RNA sequence: UUAUUGGAGGUAGAGCACUGUUUGGACGAGGGGCCGUUACCGAAUUCAGACAAACUCCGAAUGCCAAUUAAUU
RNA sequence: CUGGGGCGGUCGCCUCCUAAAAGGUAACGGAGGCGCUCAAAGGUUCCCUCAGAAUGGUUGGAAAUCAUUCAUAGAGUGUAAAGGCAUAAGGGAGCUUGACUGCGAGACCUACAAGUCGAGCAGGGUCGAAAGACGGACUUAGUGAUCCGGUGGUUCCGCAUG
RNA sequence: CUGGUGACUAUAGCAAGGAGGUCACACCUGUUCCCAUGCCGAACACAGAAGUUAAGCUCCUUAGCGUCGAUGGUAGUCGAACUUACGUUCCGCUAGAGUAGAACGUUGCCAGG
């Protein structure tokens, strides 16, 4: 590639939040959260709320609603 | 499902419209090359006559050895040059075989000019 | 690289022990992803292809090529050589990771979801899908998106036929 | 009324009218014809004037093919001019006709009836015509 | 091109060609390399 | 009343051969006028501008195939 | 002048490969009135048949330019 | 000029047909263009190949942009037509100013005056590794004699001499 | 026989079917280096040799398309005689279309086998 006139590019790990699944690739989302990985070098983070194995249609399943939510709230209520 | 092209042929419509301007003769025969994938090849001809003069490729077991294309490309440019010039040729007129001058046919043309050939 | 193994490991032999393949050659693989965004409202406003240009390469990677008119169309009151759209071919590393991006953070993002239509094949083996809202990315954040505007995403690949393209895809993880 | 929708030139020279009829000189649609012997111009009107007759006598029972077509214009000055001053406007429309040219070609009818037809379709025309079969 | 444009030498000063150009193209004083057959060289004309 | 838009036409350009193949012609004769390329340049002819084929030789002109659907006009030194 | 040999060139004729003109069919990507099926199929394709100074896949007779050329003049 | 004259039209230049397969060839015959444009739309080096159709794809529809296949030229070539051009004369980029100075064997055209083509030599350059290419533009219109006057240059003249 | 590089109006091409891979040609593995992409190491360039004949490429078969193509006859026509007839006759030349048929190349130089 070209010098200087990509955008910065570097390793991510996007975690699903409700499965806690991670899954590592490349992005430019760069997350100051840092976590460690299975190789010794450590790469940023990104929450995600839905994901494939998270999300119902990939899955089979109903998805399961997360903490503090709309649907935690109204069970509270 | 997306085609993949012939580089051999689209090298050659390239050195077709070379060759309608640059052509060989007895005295200022042209220096033909030919590029693989792996070796490098070099002729001297005529085209008055249709004739070759001289030839050396990587691929010769006199050149062939352990080494990068570009130091091979060398060898081949000064064999063909010394060859030449015990056939009695210094002019010649160099034709890159529609590939781009650089790299390996850069380096042999460089060889043949350091070697003594006269382009 | 996660999906390249997948394709290495798993894939090929699925694929070559369903097809039927005499060499490993003929299996087929992605041979590359181009991703374009027709922006013809760049004639009123070309600062909206420059938002759709930023998000493209926010998306993507890689700064994108600004597609110009091939002709001039009255209707449109389109001059041939005005800019109205971007493109983005992603090969190697660059195309495997957004494939699995798409599949995994990017496509469940849509409202509603159903999977994708199993038709959009050209009819030689290359898929052809389209998004609906930029939003759908990971990397772009809807407080900055001016405009939403769609996608076309172009997975070529090296097989003959639809059947392959759609196992090959299928076995990468595309919904259908 | 035969004429081309439309032409590249309106104004054009005069066909040859010598030598004889390059083709279409066979009954090839239907099983009956009729030949041309004579060379002429044949006009617009000429020609619905004879498939007019021809038509009305067979009884919309058989078919008819019209085998030429007037594609070329003629144009005429107007009346009191003298020579010059360009050419005039185009007044209608003629097939050069040589002989040998079939004009008119018929089918679903009696062999009879087809000759009937086409004598009264041939004292519409500049030509002298003569009743042909299908060649074999 | 629309005027005609007499180039001198800003060397010697003569003026050694004529030539053209658009006005609205190039509204300025153009320049460029021509030959100097008084000084035998090649010199920086620019239109007078 | 009655006038004619026509009556234009240019002066005649004097196109075509002017040298004879088989015929000897000096350095720089013009061998054939032409608009484009309908003939092409052969040995020692050259091409102006205005497609004008000329020999570059003292010489036999002749004119030759060139191809399928193409010729030229060469000129050949005289033994 | 003739004989022989070479060459330039697009006429006569012819043809429809291009640009246009044009007659009968076949078939129909697709949607509409129609439930699937009895218009338009205006598209595309295809068979057969024609027209052209400013059409040409072809192409004469002649005429023309030449030849260390022969005969007659 | 004029199928009497007037009135109308026309008057120079380019392309095509008429034009009878070299060239030339008329009419108040049949059709159109010109009185420019371009600082790149010129030179050179390197690279590239179209129009259209089918099938998929969002805003996008019959046509916008993307992808594959087919597609030999139906595209493009500044501008009329014709002849050419896909070994490109078409398209893209880098560097450039040969859109040079002195000329010019030979040739076309031709009543004259003019008009056209030109290898090659010398000087000093541009691009190219080099061979080499370049004295504008794919080609053919885009123009106006002399006299007189203006401006610049000039180892020319300067009415006894300076 | 294979390759490189030439010559020849496709009789050489297209299409379809089949065969091949110490070496060679490829696809192929990569992007450190020279070099590159209006984005993309796809391409160009370079380094390299794990894999494969799948494709390219080469070779073999054929006559579906394209190409070539008579003889015979016809159109046209130079010249001559007669004629005024959308003409006739005689002589020479002689198409186009179509038919038979040819054809899935022929060859020069160089280096390897
Ligand atoms: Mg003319
Ligand atoms: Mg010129
Ligand atoms: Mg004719
Ligand atoms: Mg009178
Ligand atoms: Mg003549
Ligand atoms: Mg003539
Ligand atoms: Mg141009
Ligand atoms: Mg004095
Ligand atoms: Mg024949």
């Amino acid at each position: 590639m070209k010098q200087g006139i990509h955008p910065e590019y570097h390793q991510v790990i996007f975690l699903d939040t409700t499965t806690n699944f991670k899954f590592l690739s490349g992005s430019t989302k760069t997350s100051s959260e840092m976590m460690e990985w299975e190789d010794g070098k450590e790469y940023p983070v990104i929450r995600l709320d839905i994901s494939s194995d998270s999300h119902p249609f990939y899955t089979g399943r109903q998805k399961f609603a997360a903490a503090d939510g709309r649907v935690e709230r109204f069970n509270k209520k | 499902m997306i085609s993949k092209i012939d580089k051999n042929k689209v090298r050659l419509k390239r050195h077709a419209r070379v060759r309608t301007n640059l052509s060989g003769t007895a005295e200022k025969p042209r220096l033909n090359v030919y590029r693989s994938n792996k070796h490098i090849y070099a002729q001297i001809i005529d085209d008055n006559k249709g004739v070759t003069l001289a030839q050396a490729s990587s691929k010769d077991s006199d050149i062939a050895t352990t080494a990068t294309k570009v130091e091979l490309a060398t060898k081949v440019g000064e064999a063909i040059a010394k060859k030449a010039a015990d056939k009695g040729i210094k002019e010649i007129v160099f034709d890159r075989g529609g590939y781009l001058y650089h790299g390996r046919v850069k380096a042999l043309a460089e060889a043949a000019r350091e070697s003594g050939l006269e382009f | 690289n996660r999906l390249k193994e997948k394709f290495n490991t798993e894939v090929t032999e699925n694929l070559m022990k369903k097809f039927n393949y005499s060499s490993v050659m003929e299996v087929p693989k992605i041979d590359k992803i181009v991703v374009n965004m027709g922006v013809g409202d760049a004639v009123q406003n070309s600062k909206v292809l420059d938002n759709a240009v930023e998000e493209l390469e926010l998306i993507t990677g890689q700064k994108p090529l600004v597609t110009k008119a091939k002709k001039s169309i009255a209707t449109f009151r389109l001059r041939e050589g005005m800019p109205i759209g971007a493109k983005v071919t992603l090969r190697g590393e660059r195309m495997y990771e957004f494939l699995d991006k798409l599949i995994s953070v990017s496509l469940p993002r849509v409202r509603d979801f159903q999977g994708v239509s199993k038709k959009a094949f050209d009819g030689r083996g290359n898929y052809t899908l389209g998004v609906k809202e930029q939003l759908i990315f990971p990397e772009i954040d809807y407080d900055k998106v001016s405009k939403v505007r769609g996608m076309d995403i172009v997975i070529v690949t090296t097989a003959n036929t639809d059947e392959e393209a759609r196992e090959l895809l299928a076995n990468f993880g595309m919904p259908f | 009324m035969l004429l081309p929708k439309r032409v590249k030139y309106r104004r054009q020279h005069r066909p040859k009218t010598t030598g004889r009829s390059k083709g279409g000189n066979y009954v090839t649609f239907g099983e009956f014809g009729l030949q041309a012997t004579t060379t002429s111009w044949i006009t617009s009107r000429q020609i619905e004037s004879a498939r007019i007759a021809m038509t009305r006598y067979m009884k919309r029972g058989g078919k008819v093919w019209i085998k030429i077509f007037p594609h070329t214009p003629y144009t005429k000055k107007p009346l009191e001019v003298r020579m010059g001053a360009g050419k005039g406007a185009v007044e209608g429309w003629i097939a050069v006709v040589k002989p040998g040219r079939i004009l008119f070609e018929v089918a679903g009818v009696s062999e009879e009836v087809a000759r009937e037809a086409l004598r009264l379709a041939s004292h519409k025309l500049p030509v002298k015509t003569k009743f042909v079969k299908r060649e074999e | 091109m629309r005027v005609n444009v007499t180039l001198a030498c800003t060397e010697c000063g003569d003026r050694n060609y004529i030539t053209t150009k658009n006005k609205r193209n190039n509204p300025e004083r153009i320049e460029m390399k021509k030959y100097c057959p008084r000084l035998n060289k090649y010199t920086l004309h620019r239109e007078t | 009343v009655s006038s004619t838009k026509n009556g234009r036409d240019s002066e005649s350009k004097r196109l075509g051969a002017k040298r004879a193949d088989g015929q000897f012609v000096t350095g720089g004769s013009i061998l054939y006028r032409q608009r484009g390329t309908k003939i092409y340049p052969g040995e020692n002819v050259g091409r102006g501008g205005d497609d004008t084929l000329f020999a570059k030789i003292d010489g036999v002109v002749k004119f030759e195939r060139k191809g399928r659907d193409k010729k030229q006009v060469s000129v050949y030194a005289v033994a």
